[PDB]
């Protein structure tokens, strides 16, 4: 808690590390949520929802 | 303020390298 | 002060010019968000250059391969569709931001003294932008590319003596063919760097006197530093532009263009609706309005003559439309007229659009015909409106 | 495919979209592709691979025109992007062959279609009931087949649509957050200037 | 203070500095992410195209040649070397100390046949094709930087750090070699 | 350099609220925008909309008069 | 004085920057002809850009068409032979002029304080020139082009863990193919413009303090304006260079080249002799003198490391070789060694040339190792040589 | 010519160097050049020309 909260405000190297970590985690979390809602909005329309997927003849 | 700063900026550079290049799988 | 020791690093010779022209440059404190479009134009230029350089690594400038190489970018290059859409829609974005820039200049009389040279450099930059974007549109080698190349390269035929010679020299032959495409591609790599240089000269000329402001008055008593105030002000506009651009790129990538350029070029047949990009539509309407080829070319050149002559017309000493109601109304009429001309250009050549286009071009030219007489009449306002 | 080519599409493009790797492999192996030259300098044929493009029905444009009354069936790789309102237009033209209005005669070899410019098309009607047998069992009605083929053509013209849309949602949400931050930043920096009290001697 | 644009916090209130860092860190996350995305898109656009990766797997067959000569054959963009060696050739190739070799490997391991030597003919140094029947060891010579390969394709002199790569291969009856 | 005489009082950015001003005096803001700019908005919107509607009416009349 | 009226147009704001940087710039009156090679190099850069822009109008960057497009430039376009011979031998002229420039800087110790930044920018420029010329040489798609591209892109494999991925990223595939050629074309159009910008920065850094002179002394007491004196001197140099270049263009257009590049690229067969252009041969020799991949690449990087570290060596306070007999002799030995390295690069890799190349590389690095020792020792000269 | 190509040389190249225009025209007419496809869509043959 207070250790990181005192390092981030007092040393710019720690703040830059915090920015990089926040970018990484936030971009992954939005990629994940945006794909979850995309999957929910398109039920049955996926390539792997094809019933005959695997029998061409 | 010289060794601590060097360590902090090295940590930031390593984190930025892990963030730009994401070799999750090269931990072998 | 005697500079024996080193003070702030920004004032050292390594960065003194960047500190004085970019960081500490004095700027009127009352600049509105309309003053943030020059930087947007610069960012658009940079986006175009970067995306085009990386697109040129996959494009082939040959008539048997250009169309297919553009489809190979869309389909096979990892990230290729995003490179193409950013470049194609980037071109439209450049024209939007530059038109808004120009009309900001017209509303506040930014062309007036002492900044005439700024305006003339801007006009040259606009010409360079038009040539660059046109030749770039020919590279895909679709139907629109080929027939649009066939017309603009024929504009030289309006010259009586050497016109046909100029047409066949620009073509590199007797028709639009591979030679035309190859020379267009070479010109299209080169012209943007000339545009970068012209923009640099533009900014230097402006910085000789500093920026005009919405009140149009002398501003020395209330100037502030560009960084960080107008940096953050411009950043807001940059992020908003990014949202706008992203909408166009990801959700409406092809609504700004025509479906006809997705057909490979056919010199035999001709599309029934041969149009240019939307940002050339007003010019093309003004050219079509005149029922004579030479007259049309003359009218097109008269447009730029009128733009270049605007700063030098003897005028009144008041600048801002905020204190010139009649000029303000003229400006709004001009903007409506330009939108009308753009819409008319997309219309086929048939009644009633022919007469509407003729009247609209007439009004466009009346704006420039009437501004000087307004200046001459308004020079007498201070005598007439006393205390 | 009897008369239309799709030259921008290859069998590997279908993998992970509508078929497995093996299904597309067998489908490619069912066609013959011109290859060569061999060591003796002579061309030959071989079963197709995943990287091979969809086969062309005609050797050249002239041979296509000669077999279709002089009209050329255009490549369908980008047809939905190559016409205004492309998906809807193709569906309506495919399902829109009907008798011409009174007073309109169609010359021999053409067929009337109000959606087609001019009204007289050189393509005959070929979407008819039970024209296809569907492996999944859905009735192969005219409207079903037209809808399905326009879906296939839409994908073929715009194979990047889903990734592109997934990118537009994520990046507009993120850039809107950035716009909020940028507004706060500008206002915070400018507050010292906007709230300042200025005292001067002048009045008018 | 003018309050049309901003209303002040009550006098005697602590600074909002720490709140403002949090709002700003927020958007800095997005700015960094956008920079990374655009740069990585540009970089990955230069990586191999899907069609290039499509043509990256195939095999061919071969015939036969005289005992003591070589014939190059073709693959992706890469020659493949074939050299059926003689008895004295095998004697020469089976008399070199493995310890002295910079890449210790015996001829028997590299070959699936006692006399048929099949190997990818690309220099392990910088990609040139080593000229056959040339060098100080009766094997190959790479003109580009002077890399000498013995009859088994083992590097013996020059900057090359590895021996010439042996690909997977097999026979069919006597004269049909599948690579 | 212009000779200036003035007194300027400023408050630190960290002692004031940053965003609430967007939504203060909102009726005044709307009223000023409408009352100062309705003439300009008219001068911009009227010719475009009028020309468009007249063109549509012309096209409809021309289409009808060519029928049977 | 009060500038109420307009004096010389040269001193007006329209022209003042050009006047003070190109006409009235103070220049030491004793500059020799060895100081004209910077202007010569600038002229070579402009010649390359102009000829390359015109040649890109006719060149097709595709493996199936590139060789044929060159041949078509030579045979079909009027004056095409001239444009090609001018670009191909102008690369050689550019490198001759720049090498003479560099060795002038070395002889007179022009790299020393306060001109260290000038030298570092020059080193960056040299790297840009090397990359530009190499990727340009790939474009004809002859045997030399293909195999040189193969080895230079392979250089990245010296890195242990990520070297292969960098090589395959540079290629755009598993081999040098059409992707390599197309990306090399885009880079070739781009890098010349970055070269122009770098050269402008070079010039600005040099005008921070002014040019060094053959005596190596402070020159503020005897400076004269660049125009007209050094203009007419550089004009003598420009005409002499034109005669030299014309001799190469019209009578020996292919002597500075290898006939192998008139054979279309064959990915199956490497030619028996595979060498770069002559201006790269010394680097070739240093590369091949190391019997190790990583060692060779590291030596190539160490060459530029030494060039960059040269200005920062603690040295004596005497610049010119005219007053430094030992350094003067070492400079002439270094020149002989560089010529020997160039000659060795052209030889097959076999005895006795491996030993000669190794010794020559050692001597080349000994120059940069010994100069700081010379400076440290010669610091004591004024205390040991008393009047 | 029975074994070596000269793919860069056209018949027009000889005109004014070693042959008159009619001489090179007859030379080219002596050879059979592939061309097409025709309106029916087949490759055919025609006499060679100066180009
Ligand atoms: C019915 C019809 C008849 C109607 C008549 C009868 C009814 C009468 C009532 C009707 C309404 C009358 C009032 C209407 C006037 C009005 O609303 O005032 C708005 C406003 C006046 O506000 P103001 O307080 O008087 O002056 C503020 C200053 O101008 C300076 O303003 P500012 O600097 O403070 O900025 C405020 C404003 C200013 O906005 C900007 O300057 C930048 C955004 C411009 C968008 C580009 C489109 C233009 O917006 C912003 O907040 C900008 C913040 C972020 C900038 C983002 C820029 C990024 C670039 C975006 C990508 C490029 C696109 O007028 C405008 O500036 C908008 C004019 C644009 C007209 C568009 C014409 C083209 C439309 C056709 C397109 C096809
Ligand atoms: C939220 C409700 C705000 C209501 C409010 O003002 O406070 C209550 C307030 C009562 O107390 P107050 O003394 O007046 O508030 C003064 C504040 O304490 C004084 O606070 P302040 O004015 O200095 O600024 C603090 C600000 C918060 O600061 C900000 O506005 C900046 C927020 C930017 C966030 C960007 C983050 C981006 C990254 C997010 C990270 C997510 C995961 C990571 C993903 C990264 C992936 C790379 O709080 C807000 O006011 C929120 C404004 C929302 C934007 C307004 C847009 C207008 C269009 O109520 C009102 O002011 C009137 C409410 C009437 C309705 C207004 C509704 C406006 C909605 C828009
Ligand atoms: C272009 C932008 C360059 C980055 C400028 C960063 C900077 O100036 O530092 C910032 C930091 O703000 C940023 O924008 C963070 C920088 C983003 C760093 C992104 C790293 C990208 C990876 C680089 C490559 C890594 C591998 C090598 C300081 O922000 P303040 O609000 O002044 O806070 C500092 C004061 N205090 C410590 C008390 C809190
Ligand atoms: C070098 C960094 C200088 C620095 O430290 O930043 C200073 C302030 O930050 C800056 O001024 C840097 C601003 C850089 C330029 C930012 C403007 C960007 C806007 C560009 C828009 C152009 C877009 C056009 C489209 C291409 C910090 O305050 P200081 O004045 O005390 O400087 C410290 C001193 O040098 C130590 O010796
Ligand atoms: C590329 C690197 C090469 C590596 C070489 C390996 C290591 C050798 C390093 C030494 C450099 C070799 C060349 C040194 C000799 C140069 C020739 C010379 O200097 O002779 C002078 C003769 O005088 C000398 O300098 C001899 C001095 C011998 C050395 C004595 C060392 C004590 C001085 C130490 C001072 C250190 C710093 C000196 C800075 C100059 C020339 O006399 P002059 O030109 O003025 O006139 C005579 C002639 O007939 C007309 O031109
Ligand atoms: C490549 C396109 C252009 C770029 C990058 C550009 C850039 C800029 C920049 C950065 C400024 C200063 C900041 C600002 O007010 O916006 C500016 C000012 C100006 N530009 Fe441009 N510009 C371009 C095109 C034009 C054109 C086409 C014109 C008009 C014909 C023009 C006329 C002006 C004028 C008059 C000003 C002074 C504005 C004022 O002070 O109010 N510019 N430009
Ligand atoms: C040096 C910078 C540039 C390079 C190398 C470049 C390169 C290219 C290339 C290769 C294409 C063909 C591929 C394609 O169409 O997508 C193209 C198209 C195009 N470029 Fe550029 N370009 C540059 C700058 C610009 C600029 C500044 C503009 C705007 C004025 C512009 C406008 C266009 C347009 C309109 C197209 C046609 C896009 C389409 O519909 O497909 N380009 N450019
Ligand atoms: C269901 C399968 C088919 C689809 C989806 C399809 C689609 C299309 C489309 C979209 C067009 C272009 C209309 C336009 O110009 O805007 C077209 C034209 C044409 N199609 Fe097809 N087609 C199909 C089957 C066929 C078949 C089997 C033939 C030949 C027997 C054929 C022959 C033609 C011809 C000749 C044209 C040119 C028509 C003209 O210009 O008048 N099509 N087709
Ligand atoms: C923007 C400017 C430039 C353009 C557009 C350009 C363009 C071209 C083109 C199209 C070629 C292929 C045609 C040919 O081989 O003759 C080429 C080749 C070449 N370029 Fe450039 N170039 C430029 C600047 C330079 C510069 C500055 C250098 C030297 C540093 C250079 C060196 C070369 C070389 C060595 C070749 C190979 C010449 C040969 O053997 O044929 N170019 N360039
Ligand atoms: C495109 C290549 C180059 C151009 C156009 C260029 C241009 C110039 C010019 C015009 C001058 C001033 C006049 C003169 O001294 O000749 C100069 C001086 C100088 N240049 Fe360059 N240069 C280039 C490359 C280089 C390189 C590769 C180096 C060193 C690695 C270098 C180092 C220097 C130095 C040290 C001076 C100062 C000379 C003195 O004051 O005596 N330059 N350059
Ligand atoms: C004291 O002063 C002077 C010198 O002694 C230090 C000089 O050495 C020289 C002569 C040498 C010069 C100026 C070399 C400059 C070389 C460069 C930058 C290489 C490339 C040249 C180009 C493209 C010029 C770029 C400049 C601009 C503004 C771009 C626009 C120009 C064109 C379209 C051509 C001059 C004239 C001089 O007076
Ligand atoms: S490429 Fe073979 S030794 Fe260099």
């Amino acid at each position: 808690f207070e250790g990181f909260y005192k390092l981030i405000m007092r040393r710019n190297s720690v703040y830059v590390t915090f920015i990089i970590a926040g970018a990484f985690f936030g971009e992954r979390a939005v990629d994940y949520g945006v794909h979850k809602l995309w999957e929910r909005n398109n039920v049955g329309k996926r390539y792997e929802d094809i019933s005959v997927l695997g029998q061409r003849p | 303020i010289d060794i601590q700063a060097a360590a902090g900026w090295g940590i930031a550079a390593a984190a930025g390298a892990i963030w730009v290049v994401q070799p999750f799988g090269w931990i072998k | 002060t005697i500079r024996n020791q080193r003070f702030s690093l920004l004032k050292q010779p390594i960065s003194s010019t960047l500190n004085q022209h970019l960081v500490d440059y004095p700027t009127p404190s009352n600049l509105s968000y309309w003053w943030g479009f020059g930087s947007l134009a610069g960012i658009c230029l940079v986006i175009q250059i970067v995306t085009g350089v990386f697109l040129a690594m996959h494009y082939t400038p040959h008539v048997d391969l250009a169309f297919n190489s553009v489809e190979h970018i869309m389909r096979d290059v990892e990230g290729g569709w995003l490179l193409r859409y950013m470049h194609a829609n980037g071109a439209s974005m450049f024209f939007i931001v530059v038109y808004l820039h120009i009309f900001r200049g017209l509303y506040y009389a930014s062309y007036s003294s002492p900044r005439e040279f700024v305006w003339c450099l801007g006009v040259v930059i606009f010409l360079l932008m038009i040539v660059t974007a046109f030749i770039g549109y020919v590279l895909p080698w679709g139907q629109m590319s080929f027939w649009g190349a066939t017309v603009i390269t024929s504009l030289a035929s309006a010259i009586p003596v050497v016109g046909d010679t100029i047409v066949t020299w620009l073509w590199g032959g007797f028709s639009v063919d591979n030679a035309t495409l190859n020379r267009f591609f070479s010109l299209h790599y080169l012209l943007p760097f000339i545009l970068v240089g012209a923009s640099l000269l533009h900014l230097a000329a402006l910085h000789q006197y500093g920026s005009n402001n919405p009140l149009g008055v002398h501003s020395e008593m209330d100037k502030i530093a560009f960084y960080p105030y107008f940096y953050v002000k411009d950043l807001v506009g940059w992020v908003a532009f990014a949202i706008f651009f992203s909408i166009w790129i990801f959700y409406a990538p092809n609504v700004l263009g025509h479906p006809d350029n997705y057909i490979p070029a056919n010199p035999m047949s001709t599309p029934p609706h041969i149009v240019p990009e939307w940002y050339f539509l007003p010019i093309y309407a003004i050219l079509r309005s005149i029922p004579d080829k030479a007259g049309g070319v003359a009218a097109i050149a008269l447009v730029f003559i009128c733009l270049l002559a605007l700063p030098f017309f003897k005028s009144m000493y008041v600048r801002s439309s905020s204190f010139r109601p009649i000029y303000q109304g003229m400006f709004w009429l001009l903007l409506a007229d330009c939108l009308l001309l753009g819409w008319i250009g997309c219309q086929p050549v048939e009644a009633p659009f022919v007469t509407i286009g003729q009247i609209s071009s007439l009004v466009f030219f009346l704006f420039f015909a009437i501004t000087p007489i307004l200046g001459r009449v308004g020079r007498g306002i201070p005598n007439s409106y006393t205390d | 495919a009897s008369c239309h080519s799709m030259s921008l599409i290859s069998y590997r493009d279908l993998v992970g979209v509508a078929y497995t790797e093996e299904e597309a492999k067998a489908m490619a192996a069912e066609i013959e592709v011109v290859d060569g030259p061999n060591d003796e300098g002579e061309m030959f044929t071989r079963p197709g691979k995943l990287s091979d493009r969809l086969p062309e029905p005609y050797s050249n444009e002239s041979a296509a025109r000669f077999a279709n009354g002089g009209a050329y069936p255009p490549d369908l790789s980008l047809v939905t992007k190559a016409r205004h309102n492309g998906q809807n237009y193709v569906f309506a033209l495919l399902t829109g062959y009907r008798d011409p209005p009174a007073g309109i005669s169609i010359r021999e070899g053409l067929h009337y279609n109000p959606y087609f410019p001019g009204g007289a098309i050189a393509m005959p009607k070929m979407l008819n009931d039970e024209a296809v047998e569907y492996e999944d069992g859905t009735p192969a009605t005219e409207a079903q087949m037209g809808k399905d083929v326009v879906s296939f053509l839409s994908w073929a013209a715009e194979p990047e649509m889903e990734e592109r849309k997934l990118m537009g949602f994520k990046w507009i949400f993120l850039l809107s957050l950035a716009l909020l931050q940028a507004a706060y930043y500008r206002r915070l920096k400018w507050s010292v200037l906007k709230s300042r009290k200025l005292v001067l001697d002048v009045v008018n | 203070y003018d309050d049309h644009n901003h209303e002040r916090y009550p006098p005697g209130d602590p600074s909002k500095r720490a709140f403002a860092y949090f709002v700003l860190s927020g958007g800095r996350f997005v700015y960094a992410s956008v920079l990374r995305l655009l740069v990585l898109k540009l970089i990955v656009s230069m990586s191999a195209s899907k069609d290039v990766l499509a043509l990256a797997s195939l095999e061919v067959d071969l015939g036969s040649i005289e005992p003591g000569t070589t014939v190059t054959v073709k693959w992706r963009g890469k020659p493949v070397f074939i050299r059926r060696r003689t008895e004295d050739d095998i004697k020469l190739a089976n008399s070199v100390d493995v310890g002295s070799l910079r890449d210790p490997q015996e001829d028997s391991v590299r070959v699936k046949n006692p006399e048929w030597l099949v190997v990818v003919g690309v220099c392990t140094h910088l990609g040139c094709i080593p000229l056959p029947n040339a060098g100080d060891y009766g094997g190959w010579f790479c003109p580009c930087h002077g890399s000498h390969y013995d009859i088994s394709g083992r590097i013996r002199k020059g900057p090359a750090p590895y021996n010439l790569e042996v690909p997977t291969y097999s026979f069919l009856e006597e004269n049909k070699l599948l690579i | 350099p212009v000779k200036l005489k003035a007194v300027v009082y400023a408050l630190s950015p960290f002692q004031q609220k940053i965003m609430t001003g967007l939504w203060k005096d909102l009726p005044e803001k709307i009223h000023h925008k409408v009352s100062e700019n309705w003439i300009s908005a008219t001068l911009l919107v009227t010719p475009v909309v009028g020309t468009y509607w007249y063109a549509q009416y012309f096209k409809e009349q021309e289409k009808l008069e060519h029928r049977f």
